[PDB]
């Protein structure tokens, strides 16, 4: 009978963190998780050291060493963290389908706009930092219009090789 | 007065039939505080659950495949029980001295017993005691208490007491993003009565509460009445020693408390001359959920 | 799935029921707004009908001959925007300016009596003999012009609005693909349709 | 609000048999908009 | 339109009732409204017309 | 107790009606709540000026 955390919403709210939508391609993989600390659900993960394994550290990638891809909710995740994938987890990696993440960009995204990563902290953004910090996902695109802090979902596929942006 | 517990009548005296005994206010939670028994006697604490679900439409076509699915969350929260109790005891003389006068001593202590442990239940269920931090329905912290609009109700007009009253409703309708609408209001017992005693005008003679009961905001929008009570406790409940008036829902949705044991007696027990009964009671406290159906008005 | 067993949930059966609720929330939006999409424009945003503004009334701070002036102003305005022809039938306000009428007393010390006595002084219900419907709304608080408040008269009949809605929500078998258990569901509509644009008119500014 | 399936719960605690789900506005399009059924379904 | 500032229990049509006509003798009165009458006057006003 | 302000002599009937509802309601919160009052003595004149 938990009335916290009301807000009397005017309609049902689009999505969640990590959750994807139907359609019939998924590439969903199984790697086992390797930081100390959990794995957020909508997140970009990078290639283990254990032939298997993933970190949420992308702060080294590169075109020679591509992301690896996206985790997904999962929803059955240990009680203990709270919405994360523990240490020693499988982790069902997304790099095919059409999921929901969260928006980091002063302006907002539109429709269809390139995909740029932060290798700083792993967010995703409309336009290149300027720094040398940041990757664009070359075939990446978004699929809603979205505010800043907001979910939009956006179309992935991650065999194709990143692109350095100075 | 006098605990001497026998009396001397005279030979040239006359004698009233029947004990005058000694009067206290009425008991007046039963009705206005939804309360279950249903919890296993011996408990700590009480759970409960919530879960909102997610989702969005969109436009298919033909041969296509890509379907928006919906998705779920949920959580839990928690609630407290403690422990009193109270209990007679008497000697052994005293009470054969009672049995010859045909009295029943044990009877007329286990009465008043349970008479003063319905009043600890009152007392619990309207006001707090800062001893377990049971917040009581009169001094709840987390329910949003506004001020009135300039109402003192005497030397005000009939225009002030109908605006001052539907300020309530509609400031809890507000309040609730336009959804539920007030059911139970509870009014001081002194502005009640200025209510129901003052008429509406010289050429309409009827009272501010016989035309407040089919023209309120509730009772105009849906068809249901509305119930109005004059209570107790509520003289200087406000924020500066002011009266507070208290509207909320009613509903077992909204307020809660949770008895778990009501009130029993263990077996006699003898030392030297003595009988102690002990007796125990267990019960939780009140528990408001739902803060924002419950509304308070001050300076009426 | 088969975890969610082990607590006695059911999550297949709980979403369905859910897929419909969404369905029942997805064909109120369209009917009563629009989505920009497919131009589907709703009732309360078409842009073919007559959208007036109030005779200089807030309904706050406003007396009962204002109220009662400014509610006969949208049947006598769609009286004389269809040449003398059609009677309003319907009225939508929203929902605290209902509050607002609903309470107020009638500007009587007299008899104190609320301002629905418009449901038998009303123009339509005083001309003709047959009552008139007055219904307080959710989504008209900011539909107006400038942001504020819209109410809107209609005749309510099949042959002035008409929405078709062919299929109704169902669901298709389960597609099974690697370990995720995939399921469809599907429905088919028409957006709303306003045939007599006359014969609906907008109030602004109450 | 969380994902997880799963609540830690203790021996000596009562859980209510009910469960509250979130309240959202009534539907309201019914018998303001005439509605018909009636043509084939394709 | 409403008949008093205040005490209005009835409308403006108690004119059927009051009127001149219907005053001196008891014979009632037929008000009818027309359609071309909206800018019949003379600067182009509307026009009203008492007839027997 | 003493009457709020009022003689019932150049008194308007707000005056009247506040005054003798005062003594109901001082017996009714003078018993703790409990109990109303069944019957009002008033003096002949008084009586006199109410019932006229």
């Amino acid at each position: 009978m938990a009335p916290y955390n009301e807000t009397y919403a005017s309609d049902y709210a689009f999505a969640y963190e990590g959750m994807v939508s139907d359609i019939a391609p998924a590439d969903i993989i199984s790697r086992t998780v390797e930081t100390s600390a959990g794995i957020g659900f909508g997140k970009i993960v990078a290639q283990g050291t254990s032939d298997r394994g993933c970190k949420a550290d992308v702060s080294a990638v590169s075109p020679t060493a591509p992301p690896l891809g996206i985790t997904v909710r999962s929803q059955a995740t240990e009680n203990l963290t709270l919405d994360k994938y523990p240490r020693y987890d499988g982790a069902a990696i997304m790099r095919k389908g059409v999921i929901w993440v969260l928006v980091t960009d002063a302006g907002g995204v539109v429709a269809g706009d390139p995909v740029w990563l932060k290798k700083s902290d792993g967010t995703f953004s409309n336009a290149d930092v300027g720094s040398s910090g940041g990757l664009r996902l070359a075939g990446c695109r978004w699929d809603t219009s979205a505010a800043n802090g907001a979910l939009a979902r956006m179309r992935v596929d991650f065999d194709v090789p990143p692109v350095a942006g100075a | 007065m006098q605990a001497n517990f026998g009396f001397v009548t005279s030979q040239t005296a006359y004698v009233e039939a029947g004990v005058y005994r000694m009067r206290y206010p009425e008991i007046r939670y039963p009705g206005l505080i939804p309360v279950d028994y249903s919890a296993p006697e011996w408990i700590k604490t009480v759970d409960y659950y919530s879960m909102d679900g997610v989702g969005k439409a969109e436009w298919i076509a033909d041969r296509a495949s890509d379907i928006p699915v919906v998705g779920l969350a949920m959580e839990k929260a928690t609630t407290t029980v403690h422990l009193a109790g109270i209990g007679y005891d008497y000697g052994l003389e005293e009470v054969n001295q009672a049995i010859m006068l045909g009295m029943n001593l044990p009877g007329e202590k286990a009465n008043l017993a349970r008479l003063v442990y319905e009043r600890m239940v009152d007392r619990v269920a309207f006001t707090g005691d800062a001893e377990k931090d049971f917040k009581g329905l009169f001094n709840n912290g987390a329910v949003t208490a506004v001020s009135a609009t300039t109402g003192n109700w005497a030397s005000a007009t009939a225009d002030q007491i109908l605006a001052d009253f539907n300020l309530g409703i509609t400031g809890l309708w507000s309040a609730t993003n336009e959804m539920v609408y007030a059911d139970t209001v509870l009014l001081p017992s002194a502005k009640h009565q200025i209510i129901a005693s003052k008429r509406l005008g010289n050429e309409a003679t009827e009272t501010v509460l016989q035309f407040l009961q089919r023209a309120n905001v509730y009772t105009a929008e849906t068809g249901r009445p509305l119930t109005i009570r004059g209570m107790r406790g509520l003289n200087t409940a406000g924020a500066g020693g002011v009266s507070r008036s208290v509207f909320y829902r009613n509903s077992p949705e909204v307020l809660k408390m949770h008895i778990p044991m009501r009130h029993r007696f263990l077996p006699v027990q003898v030392v030297g001359l003595t009988y102690k009964v002990p007796g125990i009671f267990r019960l939780g406290g009140l528990d408001i959920r739902l803060p924002k159906e419950v509304r308070y008005v001050d300076g009426y």
